[PDB]
């Protein structure tokens, strides 16, 4: 209870077996898997009391697992469907309800990894007008493009993440929501103090973190390989 | 046969005032009840539980719940509403001696005490060479809601609110952009319900 759980991020084709693997320390003999979606809470797939106990909960079906040994218990995705797409907990429990979650592994099943592409990202320097209006200045950074919705965006100032004055859309937008593998954006904003976007020494950065192919992923188009990745963009303080 | 019953996928509370998140059960013995948090990007955290002891249960940050058996309620309260409360909010139940199942979740959005509102709608432009632009509305009120856009090529951005600790500072926007030549700011929110007085610059 170090409940530690791999993998963290994964992206997968359709139609592969996926294992998930959970490990505890403190050899309780009650161990979890759950997985969660928007407006469904944590839904239980299996669990487990001993290593010769299996149990299914609400959602088993298109899973299987197996309870290794006291500390491990594993999840499997049969062959992977794009409703699979989820982020899964593991758990355990003491005898009394004391539950332990695991931090959680972030899993995309798309169709085809063809279609798997990074971020363009932009940043927007602040509006004059809002600048003489307000004595604030917004930056806006926009990610456009990518796929699947699979993103952490941040932002940098003078090398140091900031939270400070930051609002993220909670959910990409679809850019072409009628197709069924649509591209998505997001957008975010940071907020300064219009004497603090006027220092032309400060640097302004939106990162913006990909989870997309692996080194191990074949590649067949010329377009670059679309791997998990970085891409950022900048601005300058401006006193003009 | 057990169930857990959560009234609302998305509640709004005003800065500063009373937090209330229902929460209902089904089971006919008492079960134990949980409530969790989770904050943005991030896993569970246990709030409080209700395990036959005290039906007057605490927890951490002022917050609390009573188990009402005759109600069948366990509704989570805190006294004062936060921007940091800005979270999901999950209540669960014990079910067959072996497990705990969960409700359905709600989020809790704080609606910032914006007493000096400034609508405006402002254009702002790439940092990198550009007849690249977005817009962006900023600084109404509560009153105040965005509609998505009736143009496939316009794409408009839920309401966010930004907190500036600097300045002690919140403020809500949104965010629309289009690749189109003619896009201008001054028409890319016609669809939503504006603030009679909003600023358009130039």
């Amino acid at each position: 209870a170090d409940v530690t759980q791999t993998p963290r991020n994964r992206i997968t084709k359709t139609g592969k077996r996926i294992m998930l693997e959970c490990s505890q320390t403190k050899g309780h003999d009650r161990m979890y898997w759950y997985r969660q979606d928007p407006g469904l809470g944590l839904r239980l797939i299996y669990y487990s009391f001993d290593v010769k106990d299996i149990n299914k909960g609400e959602i088993s079906d298109g899973y299987s697992v197996s309870r290794q040994a006291q500390a491990k218990f594993s999840l499997s995705l049969e062959s992977a469907i794009p409703n699979q797409t989820a982020l899964y907990f593991c758990a355990t429990s003491d005898e009394s309800y004391g539950y332990t979650f695991g931090s959680g592994t972030r899993l995309t099943v798309v169709e085809d990894l063809n279609k798997v592409s990074p971020p363009e990202v932009a940043v927007f320097e602040p509006s004059e007008a809002e600048i003489s209006h307000t004595q604030k200045a917004t930056l806006v950074c926009l990610a456009t493009g990518f796929y699947p919705d699979h993103v952490e965006l941040s932002w940098w100032v003078n090398g140091k993440e900031v939270h400070s004055g930051v609002c993220t859309d909670p959910q990409p937008l679809k850019e072409q929501p009628a197709l069924n593998d649509s591209r998505y954006s997001l957008s975010s904003r940071l907020r300064v103090s219009a004497t603090f976007w006027q220092n032309p020494r400060n640097h302004f950065r939106c990162q913006v973190q990909f989870y997309g192919l692996s080194e191990n992923d074949e590649w067949t188009q010329d377009r670059a390989k679309p791997v998990t990745q970085i891409v950022s963009a900048e601005a300058w303080g401006r006193a003009d | 046969a057990q169930s857990v019953t959560q009234l609302g996928s998305h509640v709004s509370v005003s800065e500063g005032a009373l937090v209330l998140l229902r929460c209902n059960y089904s089971s006919s013995v008492p079960p134990y009840l949980f409530w969790y948090v989770q904050y943005p990007n991030q896993g569970l955290q246990l709030l409080l539980k209700y395990t036959s002891a005290a039906t007057l249960v605490k927890g951490i940050n002022g917050f609390e719940a009573e188990f009402k058996k005759s109600e069948t309620s366990f509704h989570l309260t805190k006294p004062s509403a936060h921007m940091s409360d800005a979270a999901e909010y999950f209540c669960a139940v014990s079910e067959q001696d072996d497990k705990i199942i969960f409700g359905k979740g709600t989020r809790l959005h704080i609606l910032p005490n914006i007493q000096n509102p400034d609508p405006a709608v402002y254009q702002l432009r790439d940092s990198k060479s550009s007849d690249k632009s977005v817009c962006l509305f900023t600084d109404f009120d509560s009153q105040t809601n965005v509609s998505q856009s009736k143009d496939s090529d316009v794409y408009i951005t839920d309401k966010c609110v930004l907190d500036m600790r600097s300045m002690d500072f919140k403020s809500n926007s949104a965010v629309a952009w289009s690749n189109k030549s003619d896009f201008a700011c001054a028409n890319a929110f016609n669809n939503s319900i504006i603030p009679e007085d909003t600023f358009f610059p130039s």
